[PDB]
């Protein structure tokens, strides 16, 4: 899922 | 004999930019990792240590020129693979030829190969690493060329899990060729350098591929897992 | 008037010892945890001292009679359902009504309502909380109490996901005995203690309840969830 | 799964 990387990869 | 181009030059002028905002050479926020202790006594401060560096890791990656635009699955697919080279790579800063070890303060933030060893690590994989380390050191690479290795070690299309191949073999060889220009104008006595450069990629796979291994059987034991972080379990698992 | 059997008297003897075993009145691990700091600062730190609660209530169910012999899976349910609430219990014994706060050192390890806010928590919890350890403490409540009254809300039958509900509702029961039986016998002017006792039992389910609906927000947000440790993920994640 | 919980509360 991958949540906390597609969470820090956004801005 | 030449001069980069305004573009390539707007290029290092990020990265450096980029590494300034995310690497510190005081090591200043490590007094909030879980403090070190010297069986895995050293594998919760080194986890922490691996995990608050993945997320600068992803700070420098957001501002790799092109990655903002990849697919959040590639970018992900690229963290993930390139993460621990990444680590490897950006290390060598602190890393100290004197002692072989990667100095952040001490001897409280003195990392030696024994006390990888307190965290689950082998020999077969702090062997490389430290040989690595120094032969990386030597070259003494110029800032601006540290940052490029970075760069285009992320964007190495050979990643398992990435989807848009070619776009990434595109900005891959885009930054390739900014070192290589970089490394014939701005660098004096530097003219096998970029082959040896390109070279400790593939000393990273190799070290990469070491630690995957070393890694998912610490990963199977919850014991030990336990001391992990969800960042480090989430980009080292193998969640599909 | 009468005197506890050697059955249940053995049975306080394994209480207290396994209290002893899993609980330090120095505090002294604590500088193991993440430091805290004083968004949610706080939060590093607090995830650290309950997910080493958690270790440690998990070693005191373990030694209470009759655990050990159920199924994992109804252990693990009544652990995940009453977690919080042992940890609630047992943080009473670092609870000042002086300062109104867990001191377990200080001004470092010295806990107050404001601390918690910094962790991701509101006074809708912190409130009640407090109010249930002040009154909880006036009962000066005897060690051996102290224990039963843990032992007793770990098997509280009326948890979700609990199978056995019938042995469970025995166990539960026969430690209520021992319970009431020591507080006639051994509590000197105690007989409105065992009342109170239920009651407290009581307010823990509303503060549990408070708790995981607080928790399931935090929970959901991947920038703080990344701050909670594997295990405390695990004991109060929604994973059927 | 409780792979953690699993594992501590094994003896
Ligand atoms: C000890 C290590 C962290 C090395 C040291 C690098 C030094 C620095 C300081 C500064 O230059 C800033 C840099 O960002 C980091 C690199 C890889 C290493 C050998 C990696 C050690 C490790 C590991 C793990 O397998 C575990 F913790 F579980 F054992 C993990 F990957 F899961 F975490
Ligand atoms: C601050 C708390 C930990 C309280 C303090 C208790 C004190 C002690 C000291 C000593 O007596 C030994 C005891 O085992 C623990 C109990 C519940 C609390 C309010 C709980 C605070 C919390 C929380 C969380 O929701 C999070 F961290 F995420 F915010 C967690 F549940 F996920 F962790
Ligand atoms: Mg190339
Ligand atoms: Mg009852």
């Amino acid at each position: 899922r991958h949540k906390i990387l597609h969470r820090l990869l956004q801005e | 004999s030449h001069m980069l181009s305004d573009e390539q030059m707007q290029i290092i002028n990020s990265l450096v930019e980029a590494h300034h905002k995310t690497y510190d050479d005081s090591y200043s926020d490590f007094v909030r990792f879980r403090p070190p202790v010297r069986r895995l006594s050293m594998l919760p401060h080194l986890a922490d240590l691996v995990s608050y560096s993945i997320q600068k890791v992803i700070g420098f990656a957001k501002m790799i020129p092109g990655f903002r635009d990849l697919t959040a699955e590639d970018q992900i697919a690229l963290l993930k693979s390139s993460a621990i080279e990444i680590i490897m790579l950006r290390s060598n800063q602190s890393f100290s030829l004197e002692d072989m070890s990667w100095s952040c303060g001490g001897p409280d933030f003195k990392y030696c190969i024994n006390d990888v060893t307190k965290a689950g690590h082998t020999l077969e994989l702090l062997e490389p690493l430290v040989k690595f380390q120094v032969g990386l050191k030597k070259l003494k690479l110029h800032e601006e060329e540290h940052v490029l290795l970075m760069a285009i070690c992320l964007l190495s299309p050979d990643r398992p899990g990435v989807q848009d191949h070619v776009r990434i073999e595109a900005l891959q060889d885009r930054l390739c060729d900014v070192l290589q220009a970089y490394i014939r104008i701005q660098h004096p006595g530097g003219r096998l350098l970029y082959a040896k450069m390109i070279q400790k990629l593939a000393d990273l796979r190799s070290l990469n591929e070491e630690h995957s291994k070393q890694y998912r059987s610490l990963s199977f034991q919850p014991e030990h897992s336990m001391q992990l972080t969800p960042l480090v379990l989430e980009v080292f698992g193998s969640e599909v």
